[PDB]
């Protein structure tokens, strides 16, 4: 598939309408996602492993924390998501719990200190 | 074939996989809106504008609910 | 496309001599375990071990035709008494075919 | 020398059993490397020494039958909490197949 | 082609038929166990003299096993000894040493002799005694209803792989109620007139009931009223007939 | 080499871990490609099976000297507190199939739950053995040793207890 009908795929899917119901929120989806595609920030997935591992051990799960450990075994073991980075981060900025500073936590470098 | 079965093998048990991290992190997305997110990160695509774009669009069938 | 594909299915079997997740393939149950391809297979080997011990001056070919249902309806039609190139005035169907083939007679 | 080899060998000092180039010399001494990699070991090995002390300990008590039944519910909890570090190490193990 | 590989399909053709293992097998160490220890014999300096035996696979035995436990016997494992079931020692499954298959097959094989000398006594009377004969009736009774559930699993192999240490332990509590049988049984087995020979055999059974006086007890409940089923029949037919006129009799006491 | 091992330590000990009642399951044969800590761990574990092979034993021969309905009960308690032992042994075989990368720290892990519980039973086999055992005084060392001071033989005990009690139930019953 071309990635604009897969954006288009994605907005039929949260929305419970279809795309002749809208073509704002798909053209405001093409208006962001366009013209910032592709990850231009650092990409390993250590850095993201750390903050998930943050985020369960604040929810005071030291079971499930090394549940995940094992399951990000098994990714490494097989090795067939080609961006494990991404994937991951997307599932961490959507996290809500189940029931000062945070600036010096781990951010992914920007990586405007190098011309790429 | 066979070994792109086996593929599909190990593609079938890493959708599962990333299905737990889903629920003990409780993401809103179901295995088929994650299906979508998937093929997406393969192409390469920044989750800093895709979250975004789900906080926004689920802010939206909040709103129209 | 890939989770399209991602739903297939795979056998209740895992295997003893595969390892780094099988999905099995089932080692195929016994030969008096099947039938209707195995049952004319073991028909037609038999049927020509014969025809070789004696040298093809037996003949006795199909080891499938005749089934049931064309068989029962020359049957049904025999106790009017018929002729047919079954009828005349598997190999075990002789002894069945007879016994009935001569009560129309 | 290769990294693998150590990396193979710490996470089994941490139950408290040597590893291959990694012996202990000394038993009030923690678990020494047989440069800067050698110098690392030093910090990671102080855990192995505490684990020796609290394992030990819940072997003796455990089956010390004139030691109450306070003193054998004190070994119930000192167990498992070993044991809740031993999953711990078996995912680590697992993690390998060098890892630093 | 055609013929062989329908054959080469149904019938496994491996462990009856000199024919390698043949399957599209890998085996990473958690099975590749006997390979392993070839490799190992082989590092550590023989020199020489490989070991080589004809190689089966695991479901396969259990199949072979289920057939042999329901009360049908002859297979190509389990070799006798002087008709007593015990480990062919001329195959090897892909793990476990050949030394602990030795002791695995070994328990296994030491219930099918019971069963074998149980399918024994039920021919020797088809080829009456009056008691032997109405023994072996319901040693029959208890074998119907175990091979039917041996059968009904063996069909769920064609719909599952299956290991030794499952058939075990799943088939416990019939195993159980025939090893009590194997203690009552064996004084019961001991055999001069024939009145004796049903008391000897009759006794044991009613010590054995009032032994466990639980689900044994009432399979050697249901075992001792069939034999003392002639009984009942003769100390009736002396009351009402005003006589008993059989060969040193079928009751005990005698006119 | 978990099939071996899973086997190993249930009943069927195999030529590399050798059964001996004086102390069984002791490697013979230190392979080189393991990993040459782990063979020490192995040993650990490998104490754990040598008491399920004792207790097999002793539940063998039953179901003056130490024989009696008594000796008939106490077996069939010690079978339901073993039966744990012979499911996590099967389930771990499971697990193996498919993964690739575990390891002996995970059945070490998983299998020392049973080094609290089968210890503390122990003693109360082998009292029963080393003692004259088999009257009525078989239950006052049974409710003498319930009270425990582990969580694992302070509920397994009483399940067993209720056995022999049972058989107790029986005699006195036909007397009263």
């Amino acid at each position: 598939k071309s990635p604009n009908v897969l954006l288009q795929n994605l907005c039929c899917r949260i929305l419970g309408r279809s795309e002749a119901d809208v073509a704002q929120q798909f053209q405001y989806a093409v208006r962001v996602i366009g013209s910032n595609f592709a990850p231009t920030v650092e990409r390993d997935e250590f850095l993201v492993a750390e903050k998930i591992k943050k985020e369960l051990i604040r929810q005071r799960r030291e079971a499930d924390a090394a549940l995940f450990s094992e399951l990000h075994r098994k990714l490494h073991s097989q090795g067939v998501l080609k961006n494990k980075w991404s994937i991951l981060y997307l599932l961490l900025s959507l996290s809500e719990d189940p029931r000062s500073y945070a600036t010096l936590f781990a951010q992914a470098l920007p990586r405007d200190a190098h011309s790429t | 074939a066979a070994a792109a079965a086996a593929n599909l093998n190990a593609v079938r048990e890493t959708m599962d996989v990333l299905l737990e991290i889903s629920r003990i992190l409780n993401t809103g997305l179901d295995m088929e809106t994650l299906s979508i997110c998937v093929r997406l990160c393969e192409q390469g695509i920044n989750p800093e504008a895709l979250s975004s774009v789900i906080k926004e669009l689920r802010k939206a069938t909040e709103a129209l609910k | 496309l890939w989770e399209a594909a991602l739903t297939y299915e795979a056998s209740k079997r895992r295997c003893w001599e595969r390892v780094g997740c099988p999905p099995g393939h089932r080692e195929e149950p016994y030969l008096t375990e099947a039938g209707r391809d195995a049952f004319d297979k073991f028909c037609r080997l038999h049927q020509g071990e014969l025809q070789l011990l004696a040298g093809g001056v037996l003949q006795a070919p199909q080891p499938v035709l005749v089934k049931e249902c064309e068989l029962v309806k020359d049957v049904l039609n025999v106790l009017i008494g018929v002729v047919s190139a079954t009828f005349s005035l598997p190999e075990s169907i002789s002894s069945l075919l007879s016994e009935v083939a001569e009560y129309g007679t | 020398i290769t990294e693998a080899a150590l990396v193979r060998d710490i996470l089994y000092v941490f139950q408290g059993i040597d590893g291959k180039n990694i012996k202990m010399n000394n038993t009030e001494n923690c678990y020494k490397v047989e440069r800067s990699l050698r110098d690392t070991a030093v910090r990671l090995s102080e855990l192995g020494w505490l684990h020796n002390k609290i394992r030990r300990y819940t072997d003796q008590r455990s089956l010390d039958r004139s030691f109450g039944l306070v003193g054998q519910s004190f070994c119930a909890a000192l167990h498992q909490e070993l044991r809740e570090y031993y999953r711990l190490l078996s995912v680590l193990h697992s993690q390998l197949q060098s890892l630093t | 082609p055609d013929d062989r590989s329908w054959l080469e399909h149904h019938v496994v053709h491996q462990y009856w038929t000199a024919r390698p293992s043949q399957f599209p097998h890998s085996l990473h160490l958690h099975s590749n166990l006997a390979a392993v220890w070839d490799q190992h014999l082989y590092s550590s300096d023989p020199l020489y003299v490989p070991d080589d035996r004809v190689l089966v696979t695991e479901t396969q035995v259990i199949r072979e096993t289920l057939w042999l436990l329901s009360g049908v016997k002859k297979l190509f494992i389990f070799q006798l000894i002087d008709g007593k079931v015990t480990v062919r020692n001329n195959i090897i499954v892909t793990h476990l040493t050949h030394s602990c298959l030795r002791s695995v097959l070994e328990q296994i094989a030491a219930y099918g002799q019971v069963v074998f000398r149980l399918q024994e006594f039920i021919d020797e009377v088809m080829g009456p005694f009056r008691t032997y004969q109405a023994f072996m009736w319901a040693l029959y009774k208890y074998f119907i209803s175990f091979k039917e559930e041996l059968a009904e699993i063996e069909k769920c192999i064609i719909n599952t792989t299956i290991t030794l240490a499952i058939v075990v332990d799943k088939l416990a509590p019939r195993l159980s109620q025939l090893k009590v049988l194997h203690k009552v049984f064996s004084t019961g087995v001991a055999e001069t007139r024939n009145v004796v020979r049903a008391s000897h055999l009759l006794n044991t059974l009613y010590k054995a009931i009032l032994e466990y006086d639980e689900q044994t007890v009432s399979l050697l409940f249901s075992l001792w009223v069939e034999t003392v089923r002639p009984y009942l029949q003769t100390v009736d037919e002396w009351i009402v007939h005003g006589h008993l006129w059989d060969g040193a009799r079928e009751f005990i006491i005698q006119r | 080499m978990i099939h071996e091992l899973l086997l190993a330590l249930s009943g069927y000990p195999g030529s590399i871990f050798t059964w001996n009642k004086r102390s069984g399951l002791q490697v013979s044969q230190d392979f080189p490609f393991l990993h040459p800590s782990e063979t020490s761990v192995l040993n650990r574990l490998c104490r754990l099976g040598t008491d399920y092979i004792r207790f097999t034993e002793f539940i063998e021969q039953y179901t003056g000297g130490l024989h009696g309905i008594y000796l008939r009960a106490f077996c069939t308690g010690l079978d339901s507190v073993l039966q744990p032992y012979r499911q996590a042994l099967l389930d771990l075989e499971q697990e193996f199939l498919g993964d690739p990368h575990l390891s002996i720290s995970h059945v070490n892990y998983f299998l020392d739950q049973f080094q609290l519980l089968f210890p503390s039973v122990m003693v109360v086999v082998e009292q029963i053995k080393s003692q004259k055992i088999h009257g009525c005084q078989i239950l006052e060392t049974v409710y003498k040793h319930s009270c425990g001071g582990l969580p694992p033989v302070r509920s397994a005990l009483e399940k067993i207890l209720a056995v022999c009690h049972g058989v107790m139930y029986k005699q006195l019953s036909a007397w009263m």
